[PDB]
RNA sequence: UGGACCGUCGUAAGACUAACUUAAGCGAAAGCAUUUGCCAAAGAUGUUUUCAUUAAUCAAGAACGAAAGUUAGAGGUUCGAAGGCGAUCAGAUACCGCCCUAGUUCUAACCAUAAACGAUGCCAGCUAGCAAUUGGGUGUAGCUACUUUUAUGGCUCUCUCAGUCGCUUCCGGGAAACCAAAGCUUUUUGGGCUCCGGGGGAAGUAUGGUUGCAAAGCUGAAACUUAAAGGAAUUGACGGAAGGGCACC
C-alpha cells in the first residue's frame, strides 16, 4: 500500500521493460 | 539475626495480590533505623515485629 | 606454572608512601607490591605508579570542602618501605568541576602548554564563567566572543607567567592557596565580570630526568 | 488613543526623539562642535559623527574619541554644540 | 491538521538542527524536539544517608550529587511518562506546573 | 561450558547444547519437547524414552516420515476472519505479558 | 594506624563489581563481584546482590588490615548509560555497615565530549 | 584459567566536537560548534560622503544543492543496508541478541533529489497591544568595577533603528482548525511579477526527446474505469493510550 514502496513496486518494473525491451534490439 | 523491630507509621497498602503494608519500622536495639518493610498480612500500629533480614527493604516510594 | 600454595599476598609486603616536602606530613597511604625474588624486583613495579591524593589531605583540613585539588603524584623513587614520589599533575573533582557549569551563562576555557625553568612542560586547563550582576533581572548574562577569545588571551598570557613562576618547589605553593585564581578575576574584571575561576587540571607530559640531588632536596 | 484629532503638530519632545528619518521632516542629529583641546589652543571645527582621527596640525592633544557613531571625546574636550 | 504553532519544537531561523541519541533506546532525535531531563541526584538516595555518615570519617562530609543532561525521544517520554498527553487547552501551556513543593528526585 | 580451545568450536557448539539441556534435567527440570506436526495430527515428543525412540526410527524411514507417520501402523504402534482472531488472540496475550515486564 | 584502598564500585544494568584495590589501583583486594553470588544469570544486577558482594569484601579488606577506603563508582557510561544502576546504593551502605570508616565519595563514570556513534541505529531498539 | 572481565599506568588509531545550549546567532537554501593563525566575504547600525534611476520580478539559461548512490585514491575507530548466526513465533527471510561486509570518514569528480516544510514564491505600503529578545545607535536627570571619585568594562533605567520569538485579542478573514497575516482578496476588484491547480483513478504510467558510468532525472499522455474520493470540525471507547474512582456475577 505504502506510497514509498509502489515507487519501488514500479521502478523495478521499469528496469525489467528496460532491460527486456533492449535485449530486443 | 534475631532482630525485633516495631513501627510507628504506616504507609499505604499495595494490596491486591498480596496485602502488605509497606510500613516505617525501627528496631529495639538499633531504633535509629526506622527502615520502611513490607509487612505481609493485618498489622496494627505501636506492632512489635521478629525479623531476620534487617539490611534492605525493597524501595518503593508512593 | 606459580601455584603459590597460600596466599600471594603474604609475598606482598607493605610500603609506606611519603609525599614530596612542600606540602605536610608526608605517609599518606601503604602501597603492596610482592617480596621481591631473582626476576620480581620489589623496586620494579613501584616506579610506574601515578598517585591519587586531595589536598585536604596534604594540607590538614579536618572539613573536606578545599579537597578539590586532586594532587596526583607519581611514584619515582624507592628506598626502604619508602617511596618518594615526585608530583604528576592535578585534576579538580568531578563534584565541584561539574557542578560550577549550570546553563545561563558562558564558559571560557583556556588552555596553554608552557614550560617551566626545570625541564617540566605543563598543560594547564583553566576556567571560567561570566558573574551575574547585582540587579540583572535578565536570565542569561552572556558573554560576546570578543569578551571570551579576549579572556581566552587573558587567560593565556598569564597563567605562562606562572609557569616560568618559582618552580615546583614553589609554583605547587601557589597551587596550595590558588593564587593563581585571583590574579585572573582582577586581570578579566577589567573586560568582563567573571564568576569562579578555577584551573581545573595540568598534565605534566614531558619530565626531564631525576635529579635526585635535588629530589632528595624535594624530600626535606 | 490612536484616534487623535491632530498628527501634524507634536510635541516637541517626543519628535526630538522619534528618528532621524522618521519625523515629519527628516532632521539629521549631527552638528559641526568646534573643538579646542585643553592642552592646546588652535580653533578646530569638526563633524559630531567624525569617523576621522582629527587632532590638529600642531595640536595633536587629544580632540576627539575613536568610535562608530558621534566620537565621545573624554575630559579633554572644550566645544560648543552650536552652528559655528 | 497542524497540531502545534511550532509543529515538533523550536526551530527558529535555523534552517536544520543537529540530533541527538535518545538515552534509553538511541534513537536519533533532534536536539530541540528532545525532552531533556536534567536530573541533580544524590548518590546514596536519603536512607544510606544516616549509614554512611556513622562510617565518616570527617565532620559528616557532605556527600555529592549526580550531574547528567538526559535527553528522550517523544516515545521514550511518554512510556517513561516524564511527559504526557495534555488538553487541548493545555497544550498550550509551557511555564505551569509545579505548584505543592520543591519537587522530589533530587530530593 | 568448554573452555578447552583445542575442541572444535565449530562441534562444541552442540556439545553445548545437548549437555546444557541434561544438566538442567538432572537438577530439576522438564525434558525438552519439540511436537511433531504431521498431517493434521500431532506427536508430543515429552520425555527422553520417547525422544530417543523417536531418533532412531528417522534413520530407517527418514524422508518418508510425514507419508509414514500418517499411514504406517508399525511405526503408530510404537509412538503411540474466523482464524485470524484466534490467531491474533495468542500475539495480543505476549505483547500484553512480554511487555509488562519490558524495563 | 588508619589505611586507605579505594572500593571502585561499578554498578551497571546486569551487574555489580566491588573491586578494592591500592592506593594506585594495581594491587587488588578482593577482586569480587555480585554475579559470582546470585545463580541465575538474570539476577545479577539485584540489591541483595551488591550487599552478596559487599558482604565479602568490607570483612576481607579487614583480614588484610584495612581499616578505611574511598568509593569511586561508575555506571557504565561510555557513550551508554551514564548513570549508576540499581545496587550501587546497596554497596555502600552494605560496605559503610560493616565498619570501614570511609570519605571520599567520587563518581569516576566516563563522560566524553560527543565520541562515536552508540548501536541501535537511528530508529533503534524498537519495543 | 590460572587470568577474560575488571583495576592500572602506557602506546597506536580513526571518528566525533558533549556539558555550556538557547525558542540564541549566522547562511541564498542545503546546512554551520575545540584553540589559534590566516583568508577573501557579508547583514545590520553610524553617516549634513558619493552616483542619480542605475530599479522590481523573471520563459530560456547559470551556479549551489542534506542522505543514499556511482567512478578513481587514500585510509579504515565505533555504528552498520546486505550476509551468517542465537532466539522469538503457529511460521519470522522481521522487531530483540551477536558477528561483520559495502557504506560511514578525506581529497577528485559525477548524481540533482527529500515531509529539500513555515506542507506558506518574491519586491512595496498600511492596519494594535504587550512581553521578552540578538546586533548597532543614544540619554542616564543610574549603579558598579578599581587604576581613583574617576576614565576603558559591567549592570540597570530611557529612547531608536534592523528585527526575530511568544502571548493577548479583532473591535479583520476563514469551511473550520486558525492567521498580525493566511488581514486591507469590499459589495461582481485592480500595488507590480513569475510559477502552479481543475472530480477520483488509470499514472508520474506508456511512448518520443534530452541529460547520466549507471542508478536514474527532467519533460509526459490516452484508451479504459468511476460517484464519489477528499478537507476541517462535532457526537459516539473512565474497544486493547495515559490520570482517575467502585463491587466477591
Amino acid at each position: 500500500m505504502r506510497a514509498k514502496w509502489r515507487k519501488k513496486r514500479m521502478r523495478r518494473l521499469k528496469r525489467k521493460r528496460r532491460k527486456m525491451r533492449a535485449r530486443s534490439k | 539475626p534475631v532482630v525485633w523491630a516495631r513501627v510507628m507509621k504506616v504507609l499505604g497498602r499495595t494490596g491486591s495480590q498480596g496485602q502488605c503494608t509497606q510500613v516505617k519500622v525501627e528496631f529495639l536495639g538499633e531504633q535509629n533505623r526506622q527502615i520502611i518493610r513490607n509487612v505481609k498480612g493485618p498489622v496494627r500500629e505501636g506492632d512489635i515485629l521478629t525479623l531476620l533480614e534487617s539490611e534492605r527493604e525493597a524501595r518503593r516510594l508512593r | 606454572g606459580k601455584k603459590k600454595v597460600v596466599d600471594p599476598f603474604s609475598r606482598k609486603d607493605w610500603y609506606d608512601v611519603k609525599a614530596p616536602n612542600m606540602f605536610q606530613t608526608r605517609q599518606i597511604g601503604k602501597t603492596l607490591v610482592n617480596r621481591t625474588q631473582g626476576q620480581r624486583i620489589a623496586s620494579d613495579y613501584l616506579k610506574g605508579r601515578v598517585f591519587e591524593v586531595s589536598l585536604a589531605d596534604l594540607q590538614k583540613d579536618i572539613d573536606p570542602e578545599r579537597s578539590f585539588r586532586k594532587f596526583r603524584l607519581i611514584a619515582e623513587d624507592v628506598q626502604d618501605r619508602n617511596v618518594l614520589c615526585n608530583f604528576h599533575g592535578m585534576d579538580l573533582t568531578t563534584d565541584k568541576y561539574r557542578s560550577m557549569v549550570k546553563k545561563w551563562q558562558t564558559l571560557i576555557e583556556a588552555i596553554v602548554e608552557a614550560k617551566t625553568v626545570d625541564g617540566y612542560l605543563l598543560r594547564v586547563f583553566c576556567i571560567g564563567f561570566t558573574a551575574k550582576d547585582q540587579q540583572s533581572q535578565r536570565k542569561t548574562c552572556y558573554a560576546q566572543q570578543s569578551q571570551v577569545r579576549k579572556i581566552r588571551a587573558r587567560m593565556t598570557d598569564i597563567i605562562t607567567n606562572e609557569v616560568s613562576g618559582a618552580d615546583l618547589k614553589q609554583l605547587v605553593n601557589k597551587l596550595a592557596l590558588d593564587s593563581i585564581a585571583k590574579d585572573i578575576e582582577k586581570s578579566c574584571q577589567r573586560i568582563y565580570p567573571l564568576h569562579d575561576v578555577y584551573i581545573r587540571k595540568v598534565k605534566v607530559l614531558k619530565k626531564p630526568r631525576f635529579d635526585v640531588s635535588k629530589l632528595l632536596e624535594l624530600h626535606g | 488613543m490612536p484616534l487623535a484629532k491632530d498628527l501634524l503638530h507634536p510635541l516637541p519632545a517626543e519628535e526630538k526623539r522619534k528618528h532621524k528619518l522618521k519625523r515629519l521632516v527628516q532632521h539629521p542629529n549631527s552638528y559641526f562642535m568646534d573643538v579646542k583641546c585643553p592642552g592646546c589652543y588652535r580653533i578646530t571645527t569638526v563633524f559630531s559623527h567624525a569617523q576621522g582621527v582629527v587632532v590638529c596640525a600642531g595640536c595633536a592633544t587629544i580632540l576627539c574619541q575613536p568610535t562608530g557613531g558621534r566620537a565621545k571625546l573624554t575630559e579633554g574636550c572644550s566645544f560648543r554644540r552650536k552652528p559655528q | 491538521t497542524k497540531k502545534r504553532r511550532n509543529g515538533g519544537r523550536n526551530k527558529h531561523n535555523r534552517g536544520h538542527v543537529k540530533p541527538v541519541r535518545c538515552t534509553n533506546c538511541a534513537r536519533c532525535v533532534p536536539k530541540d524536539k528532545a525532552i531533556k531531563k536534567f536530573v541533580i541526584r544524590n548518590i546514596v538516595e536519603a536512607a544510606a544517608v544516616r549509614d554512611i555518615t556513622e562510617a565518616s570519617i570527617w565532620d559528616s562530609y557532605v556527600l555529592p550529587k549526580l550531574y547528567a543532561k538526559l535527553h528522550y525521544c517523544v516515545s521514550c517520554a511518554i512510556h517513561s511518562k516524564v511527559v504526557r498527553n495534555r488538553s487541548r487547552e493545555a497544550r498550550r501551556i509551557r511555564t505551569p506546573p509545579l505548584r505543592s513543593f520543591p519537587k522530589d528526585m533530587a530530593r | 561450558t568448554d573452555s578447552h580451545k583445542y575442541r572444535a568450536k565449530r562441534d562444541r557448539k552442540a556439545q553445548r547444547a545437548t549437555f546444557r539441556d541434561v544438566l538442567r534435567y538432572l537438577e530439576e527440570d522438564i525434558s525438552p519437547e519439540i511436537s511433531i506436526r504431521f498431517g493434521t495430527e500431532s506427536l508430543t515428543l515429552d520425555s527422553w524414552s520417547i525422544h530417543h525412540q523417536y531418533s532412531a526410527m528417522c534413520t530407517v524411514m527418514g524422508p518418508g516420515m510425514t507419508s509414514q507417520l500418517q499411514e504406517n501402523e508399525f511405526i503408530r504402534d510404537i509412538f503411540q476472519l474466523e482464524r485470524h482472531l484466534v490467531n491474533a488472540a495468542a500475539f495480543k496475550a505476549r505483547s500484553i505479558t512480554r511487555g509488562k515486564n519490558r524495563d | 594506624e588508619i589505611v586507605f584502598g579505594v572500593a571502585h564500585i561499578y554498578a551497571s544494568f546486569n551487574d555489580t563489581f566491588v573491586h578494592v584495590t591500592d592506593l594506585s589501583g594495581r594491587e587488588t583486594i578482593a577482586r569480587v563481584t555480585g554475579g559470582m553470588k546470585v545463580k541465575a544469570d538474570r539476577d545479577e544486577a539485584s540489591p541483595y546482590a551488591a550487599m552478596l558482594a559487599a558482604q565479602d569484601v568490607a570483612e576481607k579488606c579487614k583480614t588484610l588490615g584495612i581499616t578505611a577506603l574511598h568509593i569511586k563508582l561508575r555506571a557504565t557510561g561510555g557513550n551508554k548509560t551514564k548513570t549508576p544502576g540499581p545496587g550501587a546504593q546497596s554497596a555502600l551502605r552494605a560496605l559503610a555497615r560493616s565498619s570501614m570508616k570511609i570519605g571520599r565519595i567520587e563518581d569516576v563514570t566516563p563522560i566524553p565530549s560527543d565520541s562515536t556513534r552508540r548501536k541501535g541505529g537511528r530508529r533503534g531498539r524498537r519495543l
